């Protein structure tokens, strides 16, 4: 028959196996539990609900003096299977969590050894709590990370490490998330470039406690920026174009100040998409919205300027009188400078028919005069405003694509947590 | 085997969770409670409910857990599993939702004196009345309130947690700064802890963990007070557009557009509380009738402008209050005779045409005058009006004393 | 304390949880139930569904539960956990998409003498017909029924605790107020078993909505827009703008249609108050941008292919201008020979210019008239619509 | 308490995982009976109906009996769910993952060994949307009650019986039911369904199937959209009576008019079904409006060309003039250079009055043309609507009528 | 029957659901392994899963749970718990915010001679990779993994039923058509372990989307507004509503992005067919834009300020084209009025030619965009 049955009531009810006993033969020993940690894939970074919901395989690894048996002695069994329910197991809890899901999501089978070591594979999804730092969004990079603490036990009963592979006949701590790169495909918007693993121990915190130890996996995830190029970006950059070339519009038509109102609500309207994309927290404005604003602020410049210009072009002469140093400054020296191109009767009612036209020609000349003043300020503010919100845009967009993490995810530490450059 | 075993067969072969740990018949069990915030989640003002992430600590004295180190391998301390010993069961009396009891169930810490220290977290979704006025340059008073839901006064007595050093009492709800990652969006003020009691009922005992916390409101002064703002400085320029340009409608049209937008895009996050109304919905609705006036008096101006002398005669009352006094104070101021015969008709009717000129450009000035007025009116209204509403948001501070 | 260890094992040494707690099969446990409303979560319109977080408070005397105090060191009151005492299976008849009886399972007090107070905690999410047709003022009767599925009134019968829920530790919701509240006690036969009475006790909540909310958020605008509406008849043609102001407030109220629409339920049983106003005011601006086509159209009537006839001249020049008394309206060589042809020409055209542009301002006349009755009329209207369609409901109140 | 020795005995020796059969190849039969009482909603989006029903199972344990003379008359024990053996008739076309019943009540054991489960239960049971004439579409909505484990071998799924007549159909009673407002029950028959592509001792074999023939009530979504969209897209006829002047807003209205019908696909996008077998009643008219407006717009543009076509741009062909104008039956110099220009810009305007009045009676040709075609495509598909009636049977070959 | 109930009390009196169903620990135990689709529920392309109601076949011999029928009074089949027995722990491999293996726990036939045959039923959501390059109209490939997740080959053996997939009972779904559908088993061998295989199987499903949802909500209002783009230039620049109707149609396309962008994934991966006609309009409707605003400033070009130039009258007048004292002032200044009015004349002649240019111009680029980026899919389709 089956050799496992014996061999498995042998190690659990002949030996009176407790579960809720830690495997140590003295109660002053620590029980070392190797960590590791396998992202199957990146499911989703809700920035809304600043949640980053995962799909990891958490692996752990301890030793266990009752679990141990002779390989020879039951027939040459060299590996075992047993539910977690039936075991000791260390409840390795994710502390921070947006939801009440601390544990992992399956709870398989573990492997014992003849040795006493024990593996254990429980795969999770886990929706971890990432304070998102939306300062350069969307051209962004997070530092979402999991925090893994042992709360059933102080880190004088358990201490926490991470699980170290053989490389070459010596031992090199994993500091780092595994990725298969075969069973492992890529998010449709978050791109992992830095996968650190540590261990941190806080020392204002008495070892007696249960948050002296720590092991904390860090996911420094760049967004792929290509979707809201397409969508936010492109668009808003080219109505504002719109808003440039506002200014190219004549005041004769009623049209001059349709087109930047038209603008205003456009980029009003994307104020309202991207109002429900990012977090509603203050510490920072994001760059699209910081650009939007400024993007904003100066249209609403561009419509009282146009405001201003359809004022000047309809100032008559029997509301307004044409100043002398404006009809200096707005009419000679800034268009040079931006290189604009029973007879007594009838001869009584001919002489006053006359004076009529007379006055008619002056009343025309003096408001020529006030088009070509409103040409003129409409010119220089298009040359004033076009270059700066140019050279405003290209900046932003150069910082925000200039964004990126460094080198090394720890800015105080030479080494690079870099799979293929293990160290000691 | 390992006397851990033994002495958790010997501490258990008679124990029951059901019965209280009092020594003597009636006499109560003396808990003392404290929580301990990690993570302030998030403050869903549309449901009024806040959610947050907490180490409720506690620490009760049980007669029966009691051993002797040195009769036993030295042990000092033990975990056991929380569903195994007697539990005061300090719920959260104000959830929200249904969640009353604890999340997670970590394992207690039973010392061989007797005193037990459990230590369990969960996601507590409790519930306060939001005071949607001066939302969102606003102060919240949540509050989390603990007790035994089943035991009473007569039973248990509840208290405050103690310090790492035991001769000191904290009144506070304890933060950790390893782990206390803070809000995005509200900062602690304030947060004691005070057990307040009722004079109506004797056998009532609470432990409230006030919790004291002030909104950052830049994210709404960004989103909606800087483009209302915008809206406003549109809807002043109306006054400025001339007539003939026929664009004064359509912009004060389009501002009130903007604002009626703005206003349904914040029903989404405004709280659905009718008790008062926030003072940024006070604010939006301020300058929504300020547009509309504004739509109005552009109206009146354009009827003004357009006003001829054979559709309208102009009163003289209008005359003396737009001609003689508001512009002073405005800074406005200024065969072969046939042919005879027929240019005599034409000059008759050129002079005709310049009498009615003048008198329609008449109706032009009181136009533009009424349209200046209007300017400066609107100017100093909409000044006073985001001045009041924004000193009276600057003052919203939470009082320096939060009365425990 | 191990007096309570040996009571609760020695209760417990035969007790069966399934056996009703009668000392003989024929009688019925007189079961006690109260309600206590702690807070009213939400009410949802659209689907007719009250959320309420109630302490259910049943009462019962058990007689295998009873044990005489002095043999226990004088305990007198207890706790057990619920799941391991008999109990009744209190039941919402009408809930929806929620939990039908008790799960949370608290722990109950036990008196010596048998007595029961079992006050566990539950998230009622009943079903009541939300009668929408005086929203947002509107006063909803919304119930939530109690009673014992399995068994009927011969067996296990219940009684109120009193006449009125109790609403002492009542949270005061930001949006109902409690008009009344009541609960009775029904003796119904249903057709699956009409041999035998059926009771249950049927807790009603007269809530009524506070409105300020909605007034600010909803029916303010919505009363903006309808002045604005019958401005546009004071807006001179001459302009030719207030086609988009009439536009421009027609795409709003559309809007505001849009947001209203999803407030309220889409039952057909009645029409709600903002509904018939909404209603009325969009009947109200398409009506004001017909009359605008038609006097558009009478401000640029061309004389050349229309005279004016004689009826509607003396009625809007001669006796509405006069009836109106607020408003200021009114009450020897070839070249000389060539030269004098072309004088008497221009003069000729010029006579026709002049004749048409008069006939064009009498045009403009009438259709300033016409504007005029209408703004009158049309304030009218909006006021007198807005009194009937709310007016009515706030008298009501009071 | 007989009652408690007479339960002790029943279930004393009773294993709830095996099916009562008193011999090899004994079928039971399990006998069902719906009682609605509240429809609760139909989610368009989600293709899911959830509905309130009392489930009443019937079936034979020959275990379960007993003689009423050997405990003191009593006929009729009630024993829980969780202890007895069940038939597993779970609703197998459900769209998440609840097969069994919401609450699990007692059962009624009787007498003679007769079991009678009432179960409340909320069900969510798929149905797919006959979208093709919204909102005016009457559904068919069906609930499929199937053993999940055992196969037609083993038991015999059947539909009650009250007196000897079956029970055909969802028994409602008036006592304890509502309306929904929304929809009606027009239709509620029941019919034991085969599958003769699987073999008998397939599971799937057999089933009970309720369906449930809804009708939308229509009132409200007239009132709401399908009246307001109709007066919207009327106003498009009045576009052909403003002038075709610059001054006018012909193109304005119609390009307003056409934005408001974007915003009511953007509403109405929002409420139908994702489904993409068919296209919606309200969407065919949507597009039939939007495809109208945008001839309205492509008029606008033809006649506010034609009513420009300055003489120094376009030539005036005597042929098309006669084509429209036949459809309305249905040192002295100075001032002889005047007098010429006067002459030449008297002819340019006279041919820009041609050019207009041809605008003119094409703009009373289309306005014709659109009006009839407008009001007979509103018309139809509305009329359509309207004689979308149920269907008198409830099956079309079958001559009952399925109600009581 | 009282012959069921002693055949189960003694089926598992001593049996141990921890223990493998294999006679000797070095054999394995052969499970054959279908699945059968209930109903798709729906594809969630914005977070790549897919959510199908399927019911995993699983079958295999248990050498513990057999019986001779004629001890027990001839029964052949029983019926047991799945609790009670040994399961095979399948585990979706590639599972995202769903459960890894069977939670509804179904009872499961049992034949006389061990053959036991469990159908749970259960909701799946994979990681469907979505590929969105040819949007809407596209054609989704993509698995549904399964294997033993704590055992390995020469321990337990997993085998596919057949090679296709079940789809007798499916229901057909309301965008979605199941094209090919098709199973593999695979053999993964690690260095650490050569001598050990690694099972598993992979079902993968051909799946085109329904277009005619997208087409009538999207497709046909973007084809829309890019036609009323290439009408804008009819229409005269004198009515003053060119740049109304220009304005317009713009805000409309951005009510239109709102909706898209509701509706279209947000996936970096590769930008959708549909999202790069939607781009195309949009540069369309601003370049449109743009040169309305160039033509209306020519149309408004008073005389004094510009001078025509030689090339522009010739390209747009030839070619295309072809393809007392005071009635002497007076004079004069009607005759300098006339002179600027021949030479607006000639500006706004200009503007006319230019207009219809653009108007063939972009009637033809915008058919050529259309074809360019909807017929060749529809050609790939066909053939
Ligand atoms: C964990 O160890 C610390 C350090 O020994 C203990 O803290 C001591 O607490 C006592 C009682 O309050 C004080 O008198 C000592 O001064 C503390 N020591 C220090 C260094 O601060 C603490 O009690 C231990 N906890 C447990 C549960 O054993």
């Amino acid at each position: 028959v089956n050799e496992e049955e014996r061999l498995i009531n042998d190690l659990l009810i002949v030996n009176k196996y407790n579960k809720h006993v830690r495997p140590v033969k003295h109660n002053n020993e620590v029980v070392n539990i190797a960590l590791s940690l396998t992202l199957s894939n990146l499911i989703s970074l809700k920035e809304t609900d600043e949640t980053l919901t995962s799909n990891v395989w958490m692996d752990h690894a301890w030793y266990d003096h009752r679990l141990t048996w002779n390989a020879s002695e039951y027939s040459d069994i060299s590996i075992l299977r047993l539910p977690p329910e039936l075991v000791w197991i260390p409840d390795i809890v994710l502390q921070n969590n947006n939801d009440g899901q601390y544990h992992v999501a399956y709870f398989c089978n573990v492997l014992v050894r003849p040795n006493g070591y024990v593996t254990w594979l429980p795969p999770a999804i886990f929706r971890s709590s990432c304070p998102i730092n939306v300062l350069y969004f969307p051209f962004d990079w997070q530092n979402c990370s999991l925090k893994f603490t042992a709360l059933n036990y102080d880190a004088n009963e358990i201490t926490m490490d991470l699980m170290t592979d053989t490389i070459d006949g010596k031992d090199y701590p994993i500091e780092w998330i595994i990725i298969d790169p075969e069973a492992f495909t890529e998010n449709g918007e978050w791109e992992i470039i830095h996968k650190p693993a540590k261990k941190n121990i806080y020392p204002d915190k008495f070892p007696n406690g249960t948050n002296y130890q720590d092991v904390t996996f860090y996911l420094i995830i760049r967004r792929k920026p290509l979707f809201y190029v397409i969508n936010f970006i492109t668009p808003c950059v080219l109505i504002s174009f719109l808003a440039s070339l506002a200014f190219y519009l004549p005041a004769e038509s009623g049209e001059k100040m349709s087109t930047a109102i038209s603008v205003l609500l456009a980029q009003a309207v994307f104020l309202l998409l991207t109002s429900q994309r990012l977090p509603e927290t203050a510490l920072a404005v994001p760059l699209i919205g910081k650009y939007l604003m400024f993007i904003m602020s100066l249209v609403t410049g561009v419509i009282v300027n146009c405001g201003i210009v359809l004022n000047f072009h309809f100032r008559t002469p029997s509301t307004h009188v044409l100043s002398t140093r404006v009809k200096q400054i707005f009419l000679e020296k800034l268009p040079r400078i931006l290189h604009m191109s029973e007879i007594k009767s009838g001869i009584d009612s001919t002489n006053y028919i006359v004076k009529q036209i007379k006055e008619k020609n002056a009343y025309d000349e003096e408001v020529g005069n006030w088009n070509l003043v409103g040409q003129t300020i409409d010119r220089l503010s298009m040359f004033i405003i076009t270059p700066v919100m140019v050279l405003g845009t290209i900046f932003i967009f150069v910082m925000g694509n200039f964004n990126h993490p460094p080198a090394k995810p720890f800015e105080g530490d030479p080494f690079d947590y870099s799979s293929d450059h293990p160290r000691c | 085997s390992v006397m851990e075993d033994t002495l958790l067969s010997v501490l258990f072969e008679t124990y029951n969770p059901k019965v209280r740990p009092a020594q003597t018949v009636g006499d109560k069990v003396t808990v003392r409670v404290g929580l301990t915030l990690t993570n302030l989640l998030i403050l869903n003002e549309k449901i009024e409910e806040m959610t947050t992430n907490v180490f409720l600590n506690l620490a009760w004295t049980d007669y029966r857990l009691q051993w002797d180190p040195a009769a036993y391998e030295g042990i000092k301390d033990l975990r056991i599993p929380s569903s195994d010993v007697w539990q005061p069961d300090i719920v959260l009396m104000n959830n929200n939702d249904g969640s009353f009891e604890i999340t997670l169930h970590v394992n207690v810490l039973v010392q061989h004196t007797g005193a037990v220290s459990w230590q369990p977290s969960a996601i507590y979704r409790s519930s306060c009345t939001i005071k949607v006025m001066y939302f969102p340059f606003d102060w919240q008073n949540c509050t989390m309130v603990f007790k035994s839901y089943t035991y009473d006064t007569s039973e248990v007595t509840l208290q405050h947690a103690l310090d790492a050093k035991g001769e000191r009492e904290v009144k506070e709800i304890v933060i950790n700064k390893d782990a206390f990652t803070e809000n995005g969006q509200w900062s602690i003020e304030h947060k004691p802890s005070r057990k307040n009691w009722r004079s109506d009922d004797p056998s009532y005992e609470d432990v409230t963990f006030y919790l004291i916390i002030q909104r950052k409101p830049l994210f709404y002064i960004v989103y909606t007070i800087i483009p209302c703002i915008l809206i406003s400085i549109l809807a002043i320029l109306v006054f400025y557009l001339p007539p003939d340009a026929g664009e004064k409608m359509s912009l004060s049209i389009s501002a009130l557009l903007a604002v009626t937008v703005f206003l349904l895009l914040l029903a989404d996050k405004v709280p659905e509380t009718s008790l008062s109304v926030p003072i940024i919905i006070r604010y939006l609705m301020f300058i929504m009738i300020l547009v509309a006036f504004s739509v109005i008096l552009s109206v009146v101006v354009l009827n003004l402008h357009h006003r001829s002398p054979n559709t309208h005669t102009m009163p003289n009352w209008i005359r003396q209050i737009f001609i003689e006094t508001l512009p002073p104070f405005l800074w406005i101021q200024r065969d072969l005779k046939e042919a005879v015969e027929a240019i005599k008709y034409i000059a008759e009717q050129l002079e005709s045409a310049s009498e009615f000129d003048d008198l329609k450009k008449d109706w032009q000035y009181v136009a533009m005058v009424a349209d200046r007025l209007f300017l400066y009116v609107f100017f100093v209204i909409c000044s006073i009006g985001t001045f009041s509403i924004f000193l009276d948001a600057s003052h919203n501070v939470p009082p320096d004393n939060p009365f425990a | 304390s191990e007096h309570e260890t040996r009571l609760v094992a020695n209760l417990l040494e035969n007790y069966n949880k399934v056996i009703r707690p009668v000392e003989h099969h024929t009688h019925f446990v007189d079961i006690t139930v109260g309600l206590q409303l702690i807070q009213l979560i939400s009410v949802d319109e659209v689907n007719q569904i009250v959320e309420t977080n109630v302490r259910l408070r049943q009462q019962w005397i058990d007689v295998r539960l009873r044990w005489n105090p002095a043999d226990y060191g004088g305990i007198k009151k207890i706790r057990l956990p619920s799941d391991d005492v008999w109990l009744p299976d209190l039941v919402l008849y009408n809930n929806a998409d929620g939990d039908f009886a008790i799960v949370h399972m608290t722990k109950l007090l036990l008196d010596y003498t048998g007595k029961i107070m079992w006050t566990p905690p539950a998230i009622f999410k009943s079903y009541c017909e939300i009668i929408v047709t005086h929203f947002p003022f509107d006063q909803q009767n919304c119930t939530m029924k109690l009673g014992i599925w399995t068994y009927d009134g011969t067996k296990v019968s219940i009684s109120p605790e009193s006449d009125r829920p109790d609403l002492s530790t009542f949270m005061e919701s930001g949006e109902w107020v409690m008009k009344d509240y009541r609960g009775w006690k029904h003796w119904v036969y249903y057709t699956c078993c009409p041999d035998t009475p059926y009771l249950d006790i049927t807790y009603h909540f007269i809530m009524q909505r506070i409105p300020l909310y909605f007034v600010v958020n909803v029916i303010i605008p919505c009363l903006l827009f309808s002045f604005l509406t019958g401005l546009v008849f004071y807006l001179p043609t001459d302009s030719g703008e207030k086609m988009t102001l009439s536009i421009s407030v027609l795409l709003s109220l559309t809007v505001f249609l849009l947001v209203i629409v999803e407030l309220i339920p889409s039952t057909s049983s009645a029409v709600p108050l903002i509904g018939k106003y909404m209603l009325f005011t969009m009947i109200f601006v398409i009506s004001s941008i017909i009359i605008t086509v038609v006097v558009i159209n009478t401000h640029h009537r061309s004389p050349s292919t229309h005279t004016m006839p004689q009826w509607v001249r003396k009625i809007f020049i001669d006796t509405i201008p006069n009836v109106m008394f607020f408003s200021t309206m009114k009450r020897k060589n070839p070249d000389v020979k060539s030269a004098i042809e072309g004088v008497k020409y221009i003069a000729e055209h010029m006579k026709s210019d002049e004749e048409s542009s008069n006939a064009a301002e009498e045009w403009k006349y009438v259709a300033m008239v016409i504007d005029h009755i209408l703004l009158c009329v049309f304030m009218l209207i909006c006021i007198i619509g807005t009194v009937s369609v709310f007016a009515g409901r706030l008298i009501e109140l009071s | 308490n007989e009652e408690g020795r007479l339960i002790e005995k029943l279930l004393g020796d009773y294993d709830k995982r095996i099916i009562p059969a008193k011999t090899l190849d004994h079928i039971i039969d399990v006998t069902l009976k719906l009682t609605l009482t509240n429809l609760i909603s139909l989610n368009e989006k989600e293709e899911a109906l959830t509905t309130n029903v009392w489930i009443e199972i019937q079936w034979n344990d020959y275990r379960l009996s007993w003689n009423t003379s050997e405990y003191e008359g009593i006929d009729l024990v009630r024993i829980p769910s969780e202890l007895l053996w069940l038939p597993d008739v779970v609703l197998e076309n459900n769209v998440d993952g609840q097969f069994e019943v919401a609450y699990y009540a007692n059962v009624l054991v009787y007498n003679d060994g007769s079991m009678y489960w009432l179960p409340p239960a909320i069900y969510r049971s798929t149905c797919p949307i006959a979208v093709t004439y919204f909102p005016f579409d009457w559904q068919n909505c069906s609930l499929v009650f199937r053993s999940q484990t055992y196969n037609a071998h083993e038991v015999n799924l059947q539909l009650s019986a009250e007196e000897g007549e079956a029970v055909e159909w969802i028994h409602i009673d008036p006592e304890d039911f509502t309306e929904n407002g929304e929809w009606t029950i027009r239709h509620r028959p029941a019919k034991k369904n085969y599958n003769w592509q699987l073999t008998k001792d397939d599971t799937d074999f057999q089933e009970i199937i309720f369906f449930l023939i809804i009708q939308r009530k229509p009132l409200f979504y007239i009132i709401n959209i399908i009246a307001p969209c109709v007066l919207i897209s009327s106003l498009v006829v009045l576009v052909y009576f403003l002038p075709a002047q610059a001054g006018g807003q012909k193109c304005t209205l119609s390009i307003s008019v056409l934005l408001a019908q974007t915003i009511f696909l953007f509403l109405i996008a929002q409420k139908v079904p994702e489904t993409s077998l068919n296209v919606p009643l309200i969407g065919k008219y949507l597009i039939f409006v939007m495809f109208v407006s945008m001839l309205i717009v492509m008029n606008c543009v033809i006649v506010l060309n034609v009513s420009l076509r300055t003489p120094n741009t376009h030539s005036l062909s005597e042929k098309i003039k006669h084509l429209f104008l036949g459809f309305l039956p249905k040192c002295v110099e100075a001032c002889n250079f005047i007098a010429k220009s006067t002459k030449e810009q008297n002819d340019s305007g006279s041919e820009n009055e041609n050019w207009v009045l041809i605008g003119k009676v094409i703009d009373k040709a289309c306005f014709w043309i659109a009006l009839l075609l407008f009001s007979i495509g509103t018309l139809a598909i509305f009329l359509t609507g309207h004689f979308n009636q149920v269907p008198e049977f409830p099956f079309p070959g079958d001559p009952r009528k399925y109600v009581p």
